[PDB]
Order: structure tokens, then sequence, then C-alpha cells
């Protein structure tokens, strides 16, 4: 489905897609690193 | 009778001094109020300057002190023994021309006045320039100091007012001469502007691992400060940058002038007042500062005298000045030419030309948005 | 090598008991240390540099301990550029050489044993989950480094595990009764405030405020150490229940403090002695002219950044901020006096009142009527005990805290 | 604005080496570059060293140049002499304001 | 590339010379730079200032109020109008523009003109 969606999109407005998969597999919360007390993105969200 | 003392650098400047005070004395009533100035020279050694300094202005009683830049190339060593021996107690010290962001926290030093614009209104007229371009992508580098971090701060909170972001913000490092993975990072992206505030030396080496990357030309304009232009920086540099300077920077009689009549006038408007007691004389045997101390500095910041050699020398809540002027000058095949005039909030260029570093005549746009993406997607049953 | 120096105006500890056995207890073989004291007159800047320029002029070597008690909070930038003109290491520990400073040179060696503004923000909040009341304000005047503190507490509340409510974040600096200050300081309707003030500026606007009503019985001010003063002089507008985080000056002092400088002044001289095997004297002549621009012989900060005695750890950061400071926690009572509430130990807060007893405000203030005490069991579902997380340690969302 | 001071005239024995001064008496010619022109007897001047480093192409590898950094002037030296030299030696330097050239000097066989 | 300059051989005292060098091999609309070379006889080189076909010039300080240069993309010529000349103006006037480069450097250099006022 997406990726249909994406060729329409790059039909109708021009670039030059390069997908590619997300390393850890996680959608992305937030979550408190380890050894500290902070805040700081992870998985796929982290990668934007 | 009062005397007002200061610290000079030659003695052709004592001899200005006593004439634009013989000049003011000559004005204004002059009733039961005398000021006789004293002056002194520089020293190398900081420990005996200072010493020297109290033990002869400390021991006269004076109500102010004046402190300039000695002649030697360089460095910013004048004001820092004066201002702490004087930051003892509360008289007020007036600068020169000492153009430094360090003498700007009030917490260091709790009393130091100025008549000359410190290196944060470069950054206020950096966006008041580009108010009028529309550009709006800035992206800055900024030397790990504390000269470069203040302008940071300076620039953040600006745009911050007009819902901005700009693009990212490098860090580089002093005193180095190896410099690639900053301007290698920085070559991606879609901002055409390389704002840069070094110190001195760093220009040089910025400007050829610059050059060296083949970014001048065809776009990527440059924008600099006062000090990135002067002397051993200029030498290696490309045309185009838009090398804006001060006027009326290296002068200091009008600047003599100019402070010892707002001096004058902040006495004059003190004098009337409650009973006024004298600071203590011999830098030894007092350690207490005198009552009112605090207030001559804040009757000193809403004195305003705008008539004695420019426009409106106005004391802000910090004390470095308001209502400067400066002169937008641009670098075109050496020997720099004036190209516009700034006088807050309403730059007026001129009418001569404009050559932007790569030989065109349009103003370039900076944006190229590289038209690709790098999409990114995640393992799905039904969708992907 | 190293000094002493001390000031005598207000302390009696003199002669020679504050001046004999440093660090020779039984230590392994750190030096063959001597002590050589000192008693200087009221402090004043050329008897200050000529008793630094001629002690110079001898032993030297690791520098002084210099401790005073003058009030002024203009000699620490002095001394930080004497060292930073003459390089030897020098210490503070008492009166002047505390106001702690956050600008300074780079090649600076001048380190304070005092608490800096970044961990009073720490404290402040510690001591005010403690007790559960969250939701507050943060009404701050103009002073150099609010801005900073201001943007640490943001920092501190936003990555935080409990969440806090903050409303009405009022920075009001036109006069003090014009219109725009009274509206900002009417907007405020939570009760707990903090403010970060100058000594008289807060004076000011806590007298201003107690007409218009902010400081009745259900009301808890809270202020950093720069307003807590001497701990000695109190003006007559400071309502009791005035907790503000204080550095200690009751527990320990003098003795105790001499000689953990002394010891670590030792410790990073036997550091350096480990690698580098040599302590040379850096000073040349107390005046004289074109001398040499810095020695880098010797570079104490990397060596003395990681250094403990007697057991406690005593390091340094990368500023002159000591890592374990030993600050407390102070409130004015019924009396005018500062009490001895909490004692911030090594990260807990380890406090001595379990419930706030509920101060009274002032000398004409309405009694209490709205607070009372309630009496349950725990049975049936009516009502049912838990006990809280051991991370986040309170109750999370709705539950009321019973003791 | 300066002056460029230059000896009036110089001769030696051919084939050795002759080396020129070139003085510049205000600021100090350290950081902005100089040139070193050659012209013919009633022909236009012709470039000879650049850059202080670099030799235009087909230049004789005799020329060389070099900057003193401690008495503020810049030399010029030749070797190997020879009749064909005869000219006269021009240096060129360009300041924050205008430009400026050399007096010039003269050499004999 | 070649440079010809010819001028219009009239030297009479107090006078105005307007000289133009064609350039054979080149293109006067470029990004380089154009300047005019003096040569009083048997004295040293000055310069008197340089052009460009994208705008501001600059002459020099000592006549700026006396000298004025512009040039034509068209007919690809740059003339001179140095007005109010003294009869003390002779000299030698010769056209090398410039190298693009990183500084100015002369090259090549035109085989000039001879004006004796």
């Amino acid at each position: 489905f997406c990726i249909d969606l994406l060729i329409k999109l790059a039909r109708t407005m021009n670039f030059t897609y390069e997908v590619h998969l997300v390393a850890d597999g996680k959608f992305g919360t937030q979550e408190r690193v380890n050894n500290s007390n902070k805040k700081e993105w992870n998985g796929m969200m982290g990668e934007l | 009778i009062v005397n007002i003392g200061a610290v000079l650098s030659t003695r052709k400047h004592e001899q200005m001094f006593r004439e634009a005070v013989n000049q003011a004395n000559k004005r204004h009533g002059s009733w039961k109020i005398q000021l006789n100035a004293t002056s002194v020279t520089h020293k190398p050694n900081a420990i005996q300057m200072a010493l020297s300094v109290c033990e002869d202005l400390i021991s006269s009683q004076v109500y102010a002190i004046l402190v300039s830049h000695p002649p030697t190339p360089n460095d910013h060593f004048t004001p820092t023994p004066v201002s702490y021996t004087a930051g003892f107690y509360r008289i007020p010290v007036l600068g020169l021309t000492t153009r430094m962001s360090i003498y700007s926290d009030k917490s260091i030093h709790l009393s130091f006045l100025r008549t000359v614009p410190p290196y944060s209104h470069q950054s206020s007229v950096w966006f008041e320039m580009m108010r009028v371009y529309s550009w709006n992508h800035i992206i800055l580098l900024v030397s790990d100091d504390h000269e470069g971090r203040a302008a940071q701060k300076r620039l953040e909170t600006l745009l911050e007012e007009r819902e901005s972001k700009a693009e990212k913000v490098l860090q580089f490092d002093p005193g180095t001469k190896n410099v690639t993975a900053l301007l290698m990072e920085a070559k991606e992206l879609e901002a055409r502007v390389i704002i840069l505030s070094a110190s001195e030396d760093d220009a040089a080496t910025v400007y050829r691992a610059a050059a060296m990357l083949n970014m001048t030309g065809s776009g990527y304009v440059w924008l600099v400060g006062e000090r990135e232009i002067s002397g051993n920086a200029l030498r290696y540099a490309p045309d185009g940058i838009l090398g804006l300077q001060l006027i009326n920077g290296k002068n200091e009689s009008a600047h003599i002038s100019d402070a010892v009549g707002v001096v004058a006038q902040a006495v004059h408007e003190l004098l009337e007042k409650e009973n006024i007691t004298d600071p203590p004389r011999g830098c030894v045997g007092n350690t207490n500062i005198w009552k009112t101390g605090p207030l001559f500095k804040r009757v000193l910041m809403s004195s305003k005298y705008a008539d004695g050699v420019t426009g409106r020398v106005e004391f802000n809540e910090d004390g470095d000045r308001k209502f400067a002027n400066y002169s937008i000058m641009n670098l075109q095949r050496r020997k720099l030419v004036q190209v516009g005039i700034y006088n807050g909030t309403h730059v007026i260029p001129n009418d001569r030309k404009i050559i932007w570093p790569g030989g065109e005549t349009e103003k370039p746009r900076g944006y190229q948005m590289s038209t690709r993406l790098k999409i990114v997607t995640i393992h799905q049953e039904p969708f992907v | 090598n190293i000094a002493v120096m001390l000031g005598h105006s207000h302390d009696v500890t003199e002669r020679e008991l504050r001046t004999l056995w440093g660090p020779e207890q039984a230590a392994g073989l750190p030096l063959d240390v001597n002590v050589v004291a000192l008693l200087m007159n009221r402090t004043d800047p050329k008897s200050l540099i000529t008793h630094v320029c001629d002690l110079m002029s001898g032993a030297r070597i690791h520098g002084l301990v210099f401790g005073d008690d003058t009030d002024q909070e203009a000699v620490a930038q002095m001394l930080d550029f004497i060292s930073s003109h003459t390089f030897v290491p020098i210490l503070g520990i008492h009166g002047g050489a505390s106001m702690i400073m956050a600008d300074k040179d780079p090649t600076s060696t001048f380190f304070q044993f005092g608490a800096s503004i970044q961990q009073q923000a720490t404290v402040m909040l510690k001591i005010m989950q403690d007790y559960d009341w969250h939701v507050f304000s943060l009404v701050t005047t103009i002073f150099p480094g609010y801005r900073e503190f201001i943007s640490f507490v943001k920092t501190t509340v936003d990555n935080s595990f409990v969440g806090w409510d903050m409303q009405n974040v009022i920075t009001l600096d036109t006069s003090f009764e014009d219109a725009k200050t009274q509206v900002q300081l009417k907007k405020i309707h939570s009760s707990v405030i903090l403010l970060y003030c100058s000594k008289d500026e807060a004076v000011l606007i806590l007298s201003e405020a107690r007409s218009l009503g902010l400081t009745g019985y259900d009301f808890f001010w809270i202020v950093p150490s720069l307003v807590s003063g001497n701990t000695e002089l109190i003006p007559k507008e400071f309502p009791s229940g005035l907790i503000s985080v204080s550095y200690d000056d009751w527990d320990y002092s003098l003795e105790a403090r001499v000689r953990d400088g002394i010891g670590i002044l030792t410790t990073a001289a036997s550091s350096m002695l480990e690698k580098f095997s040599y302590i040379p004297e850096a000073k040349a002549s107390c005046y004289g002219q074109m001398e040499r621009p810095e020695v880098p012989m010797h570079t104490l900060h990397p060596f003395m950044v990681n250094v403990t005695w007697d057991g406690k750890d005593l390091s340094f950061t990368e500023e002159g901020y000591q890592v374990h400071p030993r600050l407390v926690v102070i409130v004015l009572n019924k009396d005018r006096e500062w009490e001895k509430v909490g004692k911030w130990e090594n990260h807990t807060l380890s406090l001595r009142h379990a419930v706030w007893p509920r101060y009274k405000s002032f000398s004409d203030c309405e009694p209490d009527d709205n607070h009372l005490s309630i009496v349950t069991l725990e049975e049936a579902p009516f009502v049912i005990v838990e006990d809280i997380d051991p991370l986040t340690e309170t109750c999370v969302r709705n539950t009321v805290p019973c003791r | 604005n300066f002056m460029l001071t230059q000896p009036h005239s110089v001769s030696e024995s051919p084939g050795k080496t002759v080396t020129i001064s070139c003085t510049r008496s205000s600021g100090s010619i350290a950081s902005n570059y100089v040139q070193w022109y050659q012209q013919r007897p009633g022909s236009a001047p012709t470039t000879v060293i650049y850059e202080d480093n670099q030799r235009p192409s087909g230049v004789p590898d005799r020329f060389s140049g070099s900057i003193d950094s401690s008495s503020n002037s810049a030399s010029l030296t030749i070797s190997g002499l020879k009749t064909e030299d005869e000219a006269d030696y021009y240096c060129q330097s360009y300041d924050s304001s205008t430009v400026v050239f050399g007096g010039g000097t003269k050499l004999t066989v | 590339l070649q440079l010809q300059e010819s001028g219009p051989g009239l030297v009479k005292p107090s006078q105005t010379l307007s000289l133009t060098c064609t350039v054979s091999g080149g293109s006067i609309s470029s990004s380089n730079w154009w300047s005019w070379v003096r040569q009083p006889p048997g004295k040293g080189l000055e310069w008197i200032g340089e052009i460009y076909h994208s705008g501001n010039t600059n002459y020099n300080p000592s006549l700026k109020s006396r000298v004025t240069v512009s040039v034509d993309k068209s007919k690809n010529q740059f003339s001179l109008k140095l007005t109010s000349v003294t009869a003390a103006d002779t000299a030698v006037y010769y056209c090398a523009r410039d190298v693009s480069g990183g500084v100015n450097w002369f090259d090549p250099w035109g085989q000039g003109t001879l004006v004796t006022v």
C-alpha cells in the first residue's frame, strides 16, 4: 500500500526516493536512557 | 572641589584631555564646582599597573575613572586590572575603545561603563540586514570561547521572537590548525549563507579550508564580523564578503569629549541631592565602600546628552550603548568600498553597486532543497 | 611548600593550633610537607598584593589556602586575577573566597568550596517534591544569571518522571508599583513561590505583596541562598516559614575545612609526583617587567580532577564547582533566627520534620481555619492502603498520601 | 599608501648569483602578496615572478623569490647571469586602498 | 588574447586624452577586471584605475575628481576621460587587464601608447 502511494506521489511531485528500512524495529517512544535520567528518542521515530 | 582622573595612552592624549576638561570647565555656570583632572600612563606588568593606579588615583579621592586601550597591538588586558582594583569600591570606570563581551557580565565586573558597541550589536545588525533580503536560512559557525558564545545566545533569542529556526550550528574549537569535518557536514544542506564569527587567526585556516572545498563562487554568500577581515585574515580571503565594520572606530578625542561631557552632566545632576561623602584615599586603610556608590552609576545610566560629537549617547540597562552607527563594507577585488549605512532598523543601501562572490549581479537565493529524499519504512504485514 | 592564611577578624583560631600537624596523619609517603603560618589585617587591595607577592619569594610552590571573614563580594575576582598572573594554585574556604562566580579566565587556577547556582535549583526542586506541592510559580526580577536559572529549571522540569505543573512565569522589571507589576503579581493564584532577587529587591517585593494577600497562612515562599544574606541581619519584612537552601555555617567549620584543603593539595602534589616526578616552583619575582607568558610544565587541573582524602570524596569539575557540596536547609523561626531543618547528604535530602508544621505567617495574620486532620481505617473496598513505587517515590495520580 | 625603495643599478659577473631587494617602508610586507615584473628596453613589461613561489609557463628556473619577514623586504635571486637578461626589474604590491610599484633597477654585465 | 591600444594622437597642452584598447581573442564581458597603467618617462610606474563591465570602478584617491573611465560592451572597448590634464602629464599608457585568481597580477601587458603633452 504505502509503496504504491509513494510511487504515485513521486509521479506527481518530482524527486527520487531511496527507501532504506529501519535498523532497530521499534516504532519509537520516549524512554529514559540507561545510566542517566534524561529522555531521548529511539526506533523509527528516532531516525527522523 | 572635585577631580576626575583617567588612564590614557600617550602624552598627546593627556594634553587633549587637559584641553577638553578646560573647555568643559569654561562651559556651564561652574559655580562651586571645579574639576581638575589627572592622568597616568600604562605599564607592562599588570601588578605594577594595578598598584600604581590604586595608590595614585585612590589617594586623590576621584569621582570617576577613564580607561583606554593602549597602543600595543591585539590583546585585551587594558581594563581588567583597573576594573578589578576600582571594582573593590563603586567608583564607575568609563571605557573608551574596549569592545569585548567579557565586560558585559555585571556579576563579574559590577562597576564598568563604556561608550562602544559590543560584539552583540553585530548579531543584531545581522538580523536587521537579513530582515530586508528575506533569506531566513542562517547557518553560523561559532568559536568555542566566551566571545562566540555571547553571539550565539544573542542570535538565538532574537530569532525566537520572529518564530524562526536557523539551520544548524557548529563548533570548531579554538587554537586549531586543521578543520575538515565541519565544512564537509555544512557542504550538504539547503542554506547558502556562511555567517561566521571567528577570532583573527582562525579566519585564515577556515578560509583556506573553505577554498580547498570549492564552495566560494556562484552562490554561498558570506557574512563576517569586524575582526574577521582585519590584518592577516584579510590576505587569505575570497571576494564578496560583507565585511561589516564600525564608524569612528579608532577615534578617541571625540569619544573623550563625549565622555567628559556626560560625566560633567552626571556630576551636576548628582550634586543637587542629599548629603554626599567622598571615596576613601590610601588603598590600604579603608575596606568599606561609600554609601551612595551604586547611586552614581544609576544616575549615570539615565544621563542623556546628544550634543557632544555624535548622536544620542544613551545607556541601556546593560550599559554598553544605544543607537550606534555602522558602515556596511564589501570586499571587491581588494580595496574595500562602502556599500551601505546602518542607523537602527533603517538600513539604507547606497547606489554604488553590488558584487556577490560569484561575479554575478542578481541576489543569490539561498535554497536548493536537493530534490532527493531518504524515506524510511518499518516492515508491516498488510502495508509494506 | 603550601601556606595557610587567615583573617582572625571575627575568629579566635590563631597562633599555632591551626598552623601545625598538616598532611602527616598516617599517609604512606606523599611528600615532606612544611606549613607556614600567617595572620593578615583587614583585607585591602595593596596589602593583599604585597603580602601574596612577598610569600611568593619563599616557599609558595603549592600556593595558599587563604580564608577570611569579610562579607565583601569583590575579593574573589581580584584573587582569581592574582592567581592568573602568577601561576600558583590557590584555594578558598571562608568568607570572601566563597561567593562562586561563573565566568573566569581560562588559565586561572582558583577554586572555591561553596556550591554554585545550578545545584541550589536541584536541591530546591527536591525539597519541593518531598512535601507534595508540585504546581508552582517562578516570579523572578532582573539580575545576572536569571536566564540561566530559568533555562535550567525548565530543563529539569521537562525531563522528569514525576510531572510538575508550572504557570505564570513572571519576569517583572518596571518600577515596582506602576500598573504592570500589580496585575502581573495578581495573575498568580497557586500556592508555592520561587523568587530570585538581590536582597533589597526581595524585601521590597515581599513588603508590596504582603498587602495584596499572597503571604497568608497557606503560602510557602522559597528563595535561593543569594537572598539569605549573612544569616545574622534580618529586616522586618521576611515572613516566617521561608525555606531557603544555604551553605552550611554551623555543622563544621575552620579546622576541618583547612585540614581538608591541605589534604587535597598534598594529594594533588603526590599525584603530580607519581607521573612527572617533579614539582617545580613557578613564581619568580613580586615585581619587575617582561616576564614569561605562561609555564605549561605543570597542569594540576587534569591531575587533581579526581582525588579523594580520608575516605570522603572531594572532587572538582570542569569549573571550580565542588562535586559534593555540604548544603543545608534553613527556615525562619518564630523568634527571628535561622533553624537547621534538613541536611543535604550525598544524594538524599534526609530532613527532620515529617510534616510541615504550618508556621505562623506574621503578627497580624488571621488564624487558620481551612486546615483539619482526618482519621481513617484501612479495610473494605471503601479505602485500601498501598505502597509507593520504588522509582518515582510518590503515588501516581489520584490516591492521596496517608501517613 | 606607501612607497617602495629600489636601488638605481647593479652590476655583477655573468654566471653568478645576483640578489635584488625591494623594501616597503610603511606597515609590513608579510601578508599581502607581491609580484616581480621585467621590462625590456622599448618593449612591454613581462611578468617574471608571481606569488613569490611559482613561475609562469616557460619562465626560466634561475629566477627565485623569497620573503625576509624580518627586515620587511622581498628578495629576488637570479642565477647564471646572461646578456639577454639585461632589462629593468620592478616590484609591484597591492594594499587595502591602492596598489604601488617599485622604483626599479637595471643590471649591467 | 592580445591587446592593441590606439589613442587620438592629440597631445596638445591643456586637453583631454581618450584612447581605446581593443582586445582580440578575449571577451569584454567576463568575471575579470581591466585596468590602466601609466608610466612617466625615466621614472617609476603607477596605477590610475580599473574598469568593470558590471558597474562600480575605483580609479584612485589622488585624482578621484579628475579621471573617469567608461566601457562599451557593444564595441568591446573601454575608454578613459582625463579632464583638466596638465601639460606635465606626458607619459605612456598601457592596458593590462588582470588575472582572476585570488590576487591582482597584470598578465599579459599591452604594447602601450606614446603621448607627449
